[PDB]
């Protein structure tokens, strides 16, 4: 039982931080041509813009959910290790 | 509100760069302040696609295929049709792919621009009930003032924006300072940094990089 | 400059009244204006100025069709007093000259103060209703039902 | 933990103070994995057909 | 504003000056509600008055 | 609270920057500090999102379906509904697709930007009963005082923040003195950064990447 | 203790500048070493969240739905119950979320900033007695002295960094000596980083990256 | 139940990212030989400009892509284990 | 869930609190993955051959 | 619009460099101020390809095969055909691929530079009616003013461009001020950036990296 | 269904960004030696610049 609330539990964390950890987003700096209704994406658009840094993704750091990853995977080798059912 | 005047800003820039408030542009320094600022003025108004000067606006008069707007900054868009039908957007040419086809009175589909303040529509409209129906989105030039009474047509909030830029321009011809150029400059850009930052013409929630064109 | 009263009807509370036809001062911390709700004037402090052409009620919820009726009403006040080396504020002659023009417009219009209505004595209980009335006189049957609950300060016999 | 419906997993989320201690389980995401499920169902299998 | 202008009969109108020596023989002017209201809210009840100070 | 007076700051700015104190806006000092202390205090208010000058508001007046709010440095949201029922945002759209549908009287569901201080809903109310319902999220701009005995509409705790700011401009004004104008600055930048680093619109506990917009 | 008077302060300060102690603040220099020691406490104010001005509160007022609490810094945590009962923290949500939903008299299950100084809890109390069990966590501001005798409400080891504030914005205003400013803002960051460091509102023991939320 | 619709909104949100995490976007600074109506792509063509750096192709960020790939593969792989169609 | 449709998927996402829990579903995308279709059909065709 | 004459030009120059205006070009310092300002005019025409000298013209004349455009910056595109029924771009060859085939009249196919102003066309026309059916697109030079009413043929709001470029070139000349040629340099150099970056010949929407050649 | 209909959009926006992505471009910079009447390809060609 234990071990199955614990794969339970990092099951939902990992999708709660995997809900978050997906979506890319844009930074876009104050300027005198680049507007925020201007700024779309498009096959081959080309921006009017008077400095190449004033529209930047944003870089999302390294996550740990490999480590996640391996401990749901050890807990259901335990799980079936324990019970029986290889 | 606007209800700044001519005569009022450029006594604020005098007394700023160390002149004495005039009452009219009788002397020298006056003449130069009143430049100054009308200068100053055109520099804000090309630093950034205020909200004052972004407006929907018909065109002035029509040749027959050219629209003349007479003096815009620049034409963003351009719609056909009215309010209680609603507005499709025209779609942008370059000028050798827009003379590529016949010029025949019509509903207009292309747009392209012509020398200046002058916008080319294909097909045209011949009659003014036709002409009346284009949209053009377009950022307005600054309304320069002429005389000491005139009231400039931009709101209070932007009258210490101008002034510090006026400022700049005065100390580079009046005084001749470089150092307190530089202040001034330290200045307007600092708020105008903040402001264009801030103030932008659509809202945190909307801006999106996902346009929605419609399944051609 | 030329004002007119505006007559509207609302029901409830929280809404707003187009005043440009009164044609209010430009400040909006003037309250340049006296509000006749169902022909009896009532007091103006539940009208917030919000700008110079708009009003906001904020007041107890007026029945069905209340015909709200607003007028305007210089204050008989200085803009500022001008001192020892003062400069001559054509701006402030100006506005001094607009002032006494507005009040006699007003007196024109209506009339002086006294006859905005018909001073006519109210029977209505002591409570929040009278609260800042500068108009109708209370009546006297209502000032000896809240005079008889008062204690005296000679021979009081107090109960309770 | 055999059943998973969101009642279930509500009162799953109830025992894990009891059972795996003083940790967090007030997440947002509601799932169950229903590992218990299939551990009981393959032993059940494996019983009835033995 | 207060007392109007003209060859007009000098019939009252309700004052709304604050309590204090101008309310001593007046015999003609009436008072306003809230000159009246004002006053009364400074004066104890003859039953359940709560005394300060 | 805000009990500090419009004269009382112009003393403190020309004390700080060296001057005698002053009685009245007569003198040219005064004059120039008095328009100094403004400057200051609109740079204030730009400066970032103050709670006293967030707030919601409903609009001044009314076009068909072009509602003015006046002055206002910007609009966060549109809500309808009142307090006892709820309030439902609206979506932000550009002008574009805004006027891509007709315009016609109903109850408000996208919302656009029309040039200076106006916000165009569609569809748009029509009797002020409707009218009254929208909310606007707005951040007001400063209210600038006009007189000595005028009460400045700032809390008094950060009249320092706006002392400093006019000071940094009245060194680069009346006194014309880099070094000084530094230092200000140099004062107001600290104020100001720890200021908005320790005054947020939320709190740390509820200061999260993650928010509920509706499946949909 | 607190046994630290205004007029103790600013003759420390003065003495420290280089000028005679006063027993008033009849002179020019007296009067700007007092404003400057009132800057100088409300920026120590704001340098941290401070011992002395954390605490728990009730609100000063109440309007139907909004808790007014006067002039605090920041509101961290809101809390419903007694002492005697226990007190239940409120969930925070931003305005707009605030709003989506019905305000009825009840109790208190979210809360959200409105304005300056304003706390809008839903569900609202209507009585005093349900007003008088919410608690706020807030972070006040510091009390500044009027008088000469007036106490002030710091304890009497941060006299000393006040003191060194205080110093070095009057070595900005009334020497002009920006060393000497240098020096005395050394001081003054160098003692204020020794107080954050060492003054912390957890201990080592409690300083902990884990936090029980409980199992929702 | 819970791992289909699991599965479905990360599919629907990697789809939603991947449809602007494609396209190729250009951005040119202001200058004054090239014109935005002479940028365009051709075989060999030679751009005519006063600065190499007038014309640039945006960098995109590191996609979070294969982390939703591996969440699809390990949620459709616990819904065939429960399931019993191995 | 079985049934792959525009009118599924909107009645899908209407219970995506109930069963996931407090998290966004309003993408752009209205795509179904026949997950549960499948596993249907083939449990389906397995027990007919039986 | 266009109303800025060659007089008022040279006087707001005199006035920001430092000089007494003047009434004519009568004295070395107007007759220096304008041939700068002349100056002035033709580098901010090879600054860029503004609107107001980008056009469409026919050939002022021609012989056998070559049509001379008379003083042009540069020509960018030709096409043949009229308005009716369309314009058809021709081919750009180099002088040796053009030179290799035979020249003889017709209907131009391809076309090639031939010294300074002029463009040699094959097949070329060989009457009037064919000779007006060809389109050449170019940007013209700046017209320059020769007396003192002549009104400058550029709109009003580059004016003070020309200005800053002239009074950078009248430092250098008449007074000899690095510095003062260094600020002004500056404020053109900023204005022209920001001109150059918002007022493009293309729109936002139709700055696309494709361009439908054909499928041949 | 929902599937073939965003496979094909998938391919044609692939196609769409992939025709753009091939072409070799080449950038030159004003200078008093090298025209671009001269720039071409050639097998050993060598170039006269500054």
């Amino acid at each position: 039982m234990g071990l199955l609330h614990q794969l339970n539990i990092i099951t939902n964390q990992r999708c709660d931080n995997l809900e978050l950890a997906i979506d890319e987003m844009w930074t876009l700096v104050q300027n005198s041509s680049l507007n925020p209704d201007e700024v779309q994406v498009a096959p081959g658009k080309v921006f009017l813009v008077d400095s190449h840094d004033d529209l930047r993704p944003i870089q999302r750091g390294g996550n740990n959910f490999v480590v996640s990853y391996q401990e749901a995977g050890l807990l259901e080798s335990t799980i079936d290790r324990n019970t029986g059912t290889g | 509100p606007k209800t700044t005047t001519f005569i009022q800003l450029v006594n604020k820039c005098l007394e700023n760069i160390g002149e004495r408030p005039v009452i009219s542009f009788n002397n020298s320094v006056a003449r130069k302040a009143a430049d100054t600022v009308r200068d100053a003025i055109t520099d804000v108004s090309y630093s950034y696609d205020w909200s004052w000067l972004t407006t929907s606006i018909i065109a002035n008069s029509w040749i027959n295929e050219r629209a003349d707007l007479g003096d815009v900054q620049s034409v963003k868009h351009v719609s056909y049709g009215s309010s209680s039908d609603g507005y499709r957007e025209l779609t942008f040419t370059d000028e050798r792919t827009f003379d590529a086809a016949k010029i025949y009175p019509g509903v207009g589909q292309v747009f392209t621009f012509n020398e200046y303040g002058g916008v080319r529509i294909n097909p045209y409209p011949e009659t003014v009930e036709e002409q009346v129906k284009y949209k053009f989105y377009v950022v307005k030039e600054a309304t320069l003032p002429s005389v000491e009474i005139d009231v400039i047509n931009i709101p209070d909030r932007f009258i210490q924006l101008i002034t510090y830029n006026a400022c700049t321009q005065l100390s580079i011809s009046h005084l001749d300072d470089a150092q307190a150029s530089q202040m001034w400059n330290s200045k307007y850009i600092d708020q105008l940094s903040r402001l264009r930052a801030r103030e932008r013409n659509t809202t945190q929630s909307g801006a999106n990089m996902f346009k929605f064109r419609g399944t051609r | 400059m030329a004002t007119s009263n505006v007559v509207v009807s609302r029901t409830g509370t929280g809404w707003t009244v187009d005043v440009t036809a009164c044609n209010l001062l430009s400040d909006t911390g003037i309250k340049d204006f006296i509000v006749l709700h169902n022909a009896i004037v009532v007091s103006n402090v539940t009208y917030a100025k919000t700008t110079a052409t708009t009003l906001t009620y904020t007041g107890a919820a007026l029945p069905s069709n209340t015909p709200v009726e607003i007028r305007r009403k210089t204050p008989n006040s200085i803009i500022q007093l001008v001192t020892y080396g003062q400069k001559l504020s054509s701006n402030l002659w100006n506005s001094e000259i607009d002032r006494n023009i507005r009040w006699r417009e007003e007196v024109d219009l209506n009339g002086a103060g006294l006859v905005a209505s018909t001073p006519t004595p109210q029977n209505d209980a002591y409570g929040l209703v009278w609260a800042g009335d500068t108009f109708y006189p209370p009546t006297r049957k209502s000032v000896y039902d809240k005079i008889e609950t008062l204690a005296t300060k000679s021979g009081a016999v107090l109960t309770g | 933990l055999y059943s998973g419906t969101p009642e279930a997993v509500d009162h799953q989320r109830t025992q894990t103070i009891n059972t795996v201690g003083e940790v967090n389980n007030d997440w947002r995401h509601r799932l169950n994995t229903g590992k218990a499920y299939e551990c009981i169902e393959t032993v059940h299998g494996y019983l009835m057909g033995a």
